[PDB]
RNA sequence: CAGAAGAAUCAUCGAAUCUUUGAACGCACUGCGCCUUUGGGUUCUACCAAAGGCAUGCCUGUUUGAGUGUCAUU
RNA sequence: CCCACUGUCCCUAUCUACUAUCUA
RNA sequence: GCAGAUCUUGGUGGAAGUAGCAUUCAAAUGAGAACUUUGAAGACUGAAGUGGGGAAAGGUUCCAUGUGAACAGCAGUUGGACAUGGGUUAGUCGAUCCUAAGAGAUAGGGAAGCUCCGUAUGAAAGUUGCACGAUUUUUCGUGCCUAUCGAAAGGGAAUCCGGUUAAUAUUCCGGAACCAGAAGGUGGAAUCACGGCAACGUAAAUGAAGUUGGAGACGUCGGCGGGAGCCCUGGGAAGAGUUCUCUUUUCUUUUUAACAAACCACACCCUGAAAUCGGUUUAUCCGGAGCUAGGGUAUGGUGUUUGGAAGAGUUCAGCGGCUGAAUCCGGUGCGCUCUCGACGGCCCUUGAAAAUCCAACGGAAGGUUUUCACAUCUGGUCGUACUCCUCCAAGGUGCCUCUAGUUGAUAGAACAAUGUAGAUAAGGGAAGUCGGCAAAAU
RNA sequence: AGCUAAAUAUUGGCGAGAGACCGAUAGCGAACAAGUAGAGUGAUCGAAAGAUGAAAAGAACUUUGAAAAGAGAGUUAAAUA
């Protein structure tokens, strides 16, 4: 719809019920979630080796 | 203009103060059209049997200024 | 036309936040609060807080914009600014080592009169008489507190004078109706010009400041009430024809005469009229003198309680001798010895009470609070089920907003209190 | 010409009114704002109207400030 | 240069409209 | 003190009444009609109009009534002339708002100076920049973040139909909608909601500071698909034709708006693991970075059924405004016009900005919230008449015709010579002229 | 480093009184209407135009004509005003 007409729609009608829904795609959301977890593990692994 | 298919809600929206005028249309198909004028929307109802149509004439409140065919 | 910008009118325009009210008046919080004490201003919460807060949700106090705009043109605000200027000139005078110029500055210190504040807050005298009880409660509370570095000695002296003048008026006009005794203090209830006045006087004891209360706030309330009481007392004395203010006997005050120092020279109210009570050195004279003289009874008291006693200990004219001490070595005759609760019970019930029951060393009848009214069913100290359930679980079944839910508190609390104090009479009878 | 009956298209002139502009001064060149106060209407947290305000440089004063500027402070 | 063609020419003639002319 | 100065100003002569400047019939009006009006006939533009609209520009030229003084290379009963009055109606159309290249005041610096340079520049650059607080020695502390002009063709909240004037209509009348903002109220919802493996769905389902994301917002070309209108055409109906006969024939017409309801198909998800390569475009594109196939999800370009809505409009019949009927069923195409979708190239310089709106992360705070439904109210200012770089554009075979618009351009009479233009010509055929220059030949 | 009346100048500004001046192609561009009509995108340029009679008594009325006007008439000392 038009940018001005988007206001009239309900909150649930403009956003998808998921984390980062309505701003990032589901495939991108899955990739972002996976990448963050792996990077966190690498930081945990690197910290243990450095310790 | 919302086409209305529920007689009971047509009755309650007629009793509600928003209703102003009502018109009855008799087309060639022996169908009776109840048009109710509201503040913003014109609600219409199509009935096909005369006895229910007549019964809903007398069920409408007398305060409503109903009118016949135009 | 133009597209109306969201939130440019309505609650967002009518209500103003506290911080925005501060920056609008160019005031500090301490001065904004102080002007809000003197004027009649208070927070107001809107129905839609989020809408009034420009779509935000943080908990923020609101004021009427019209209330704030009324404070833009307040002559007192310019007096707050004049005090800031004077305080800095006093600082420069002392910092430069000019003691005499500091004294001159202190003499011309900017002071402001609360005349127009009282007028614009209370247009008519009866309006003042309505919300005069809170002022009287505080002036009596602070007339017995010790002087602090926060609240001055002049303020304490004025509170005593204003309180004593009002007590003198009530005694003179016999406007007192009821006097009730509680752990908090003494609750007095009088009527003036039809309006009802209820205040509290604490017992004089060497208390300690709680150190958790902000005495800056107490300063502004004391300043407002003292101005309010002064003008009220002036009108009341003019109504009675007494010249205002009544003269102060310095010698009598130096001897702690209490109310006797102030002489009101002219410019069932007779419950105890035919009686001459005597006060021993164990009773609240500051309370007993007030009530007995208000209802016509003549008063004599122990010399150590204050000079100016018209009666002596040996005077046989004494009708009753109030003495709370459980032992009286020099017992008199014809001066029947009672307890203080006898007088106040008589005041509350408007009738003479049983001196035998209130005699020294006897049991004490329970104290009745005249302010407590008889409830619908509360204990005064002195085939159907199917229809019932159907008529009781249909509003909680069918009714839209279930506003019937208020019964869960109105009836519940009243019934629980009624059940407790109704079963109490059963327990006490069983104990007896 | 018509019409009206201290008149007057009179004189004098010390009291007033003086629309939009223009050094032109809220911003622009049909408009767009902000601030203070007051008022209205089938009628009030909305809308509207009215009145008085808001240019720049500088001078005297006032108030409020800033400074790892110059110091004082048992 | 050859061939064809034609009023360019011998040698002009005829037709048509417009122009030209007169009238208000 | 004037005869002269190609003298100055004014007035007036001969030249000189000289040079000169596709209509027809009858009727009406008028003192008067080659020029006005009506009717008939004959012609001209021929959708690229002499057509119908707008921009700029003009200013009342728009309409009605009156006049025939000055205009009229002629005249008028006549003009865009004169006189007198009338005429432009908007919450939805434009401006107003935003920014573009640039311009430009302010800060500072020049310059004797009228002034010039300079546009976040060594500016204390914040319209109430924002929040916090039982009030802080009733003298304010802590924390955070840090110009204006310039587009009536770019961006952008919202309206349609029918009717109506001598002249105005998305504006007025009648009917029907829509947008924005504002508060309460009523009903419903959660105690910071559930379901689905998933893509995601639903009547709702708080979100401070702080941090991001999206729309706006983006080149050009080609082919394909979809829809609408227009064009073509079969019937049905109506009327008007033509009709000795033939011709179930000829011509003309046959409407549904904004808006509101229910339903109606390429990107992704789930099972799946594939080449013996499959699917497939008009144009070979994709596939272990997971094909074909099966089941879903979303996006609905659209289409279906209505409401609006027949009460309107149009066309036929009548009656005296009223009453009847019909306004139907198709078929279609490299058709034209407009738009949307899915591709494929070429790019190169990989393709404005801002206003504005939405969402995410975040977790401050706590009868509350509630992005669900319904009622109620308001919408200012300016342009709007008319005239005219650009819009709309029928059929058949460069012509002809329909729709539409004119029939005016000073007229009449004669047709010698002259001049221009266009033709034909016996015999010869370039003998003409400096010469096949122009014609015919091809 | 500084101030200071009078005598002095004066095509403007507010008024005045005059003249061996000009007498409507003159005198100011403008005696009236004047920086006006008009011209030019603009800066700017820039005219022509005075006289009925003492009084409007400005020609009633009749007639011809569509009208403009004509002819009788009338007003005036005079319409050869």
């Amino acid at each position: 719809l038009r940018p001005r007409e988007f206001a009239r729609l309900s909150h649930n009608k403009k956003t998808v019920q998921r984390a980062y829904g309505g701003c990032l795609s589901a495939n991108a959301v899955k990739d972002r979630i996976v990448r963050a977890f792996l990077i966190e593990e690498q930081k945990i692994v690197k910290q243990k080796l450095k310790q | 203009p919302r086409q209305i298919s529920d007689i009971k809600q047509f009755l309650e929206i007629a009793r509600r103060k928003d209703a102003t005028s009502a018109r009855i249309k008799k087309n060639t198909n022996k169908d009776v059209k109840f048009k109710l004028r509201c503040s913003k929307y014109l609600y219409t109802l199509v009935v096909a049997d005369a006895k229910k149509a007549e019964k809903l004439r007398q069920s409408l409140p007398p305060d409503l200024t109903v009118t016949e065919v135009g | 036309a133009r597209v109306k910008q969201k939130g440019k009118a309505g609650a967002a325009r009518i209500y103003i936040t506290r911080n925005q009210a501060l920056k609008k008046l160019q005031l500090t919080l301490a001065d904004f609060r102080r002007i809000c004490i003197l004027k009649g201003v208070y927070p107001r919460e809107p129905k839609n807080k989020k809408k009034a807060n420009k779509g935000s949700t943080a908990p923020v106090t609101f004021y009427y914009t019209k209330d704030i705009q009324y404070l833009l043109h307040e002559p007192i605000v310019q007096k707050f600014r004049e005090y800031k200027v004077f305080a800095r000139k006093l600082s420069k005078a002392l910092g430069k080592g000019e003691l005499e110029t500091a004294k001159r500055l202190e003499a011309r210190k900017p002071t402001y009169s609360l005349d127009h504040i009282i007028k614009e807050r209370y247009p008519t005298f009866h309006d003042a008489l309505k919300d005069i009880d809170d002022a009287l409660s505080m002036l009596f509370l602070f007339s017995t507190m010790p002087v602090t570095d926060k609240i001055g000695a002049a303020t304490v002296a004025n509170c005593e004078r204003l309180c004593a003048e009002f007590q003198h008026y009530v005694i003179r006009s016999n406007s007192l109706r009821k006097a009730f005794l509680s752990i908090k203090g003494i609750y007095y209830q009088a009527e003036i010009f039809g309006e009802q006045i209820t205040w509290i006087v604490p017992y004089k004891f060497a208390q300690s400041v709680p150190t958790d209360v902000d005495f800056r706030i107490m300063h502004t309330f004391l300043e407002f009430y003292q101005a309010l009481m002064g003008f009220v007392n002036f009108k009341l004395y003019n109504t009675l024809g007494l010249r205002y203010p009544p003269k102060i006997d310095v010698a009598k005050s130096e001897s702690a005469a209490g109310l006797a120092a102030y002489e009101l020279e002219e410019s069932n109210t007779s419950l105890f009229s035919n009686f001459t009570f005597f006060l021993s050195r164990e009773v609240p004279r500051f309370s007993l003198e007030f009530v007995i003289r208000a209802f016509g009874g003549k008063v004599g008291w122990d010399p150590i309680l204050g000079s100016g006693s018209p009666f002596s200990e040996s005077d046989p004219v004494i009708t009753h001798h109030i003495c709370d001490r459980p032992h009286i070595s020099q017992k008199y005759e014809g001066r029947i010895y009672i307890q203080p609760q006898w007088v106040y019970d008589s005041i509350n019930k408007g009738i003479l009470e049983r001196t035998d029951l209130y005699a020294c060393g006897a049991t004490l009848p329970p104290h009745l609070s005249p302010f407590v009214k008889v409830g619908e069913n509360d204990y005064d100290p002195e085939a159907e089920e199917k229809e019932e359930k159907e008529a009781k679980e249909l509003s909680k079944m069918m009714m839209s907003n279930k506003q019937r839910k208020l019964y869960s508190k109105l009836k519940n609390e009243n019934s629980k209190n009624e059940n407790y104090n109704n079963a109490l009479r059963n327990r006490k009878r069983d104990i007896e």
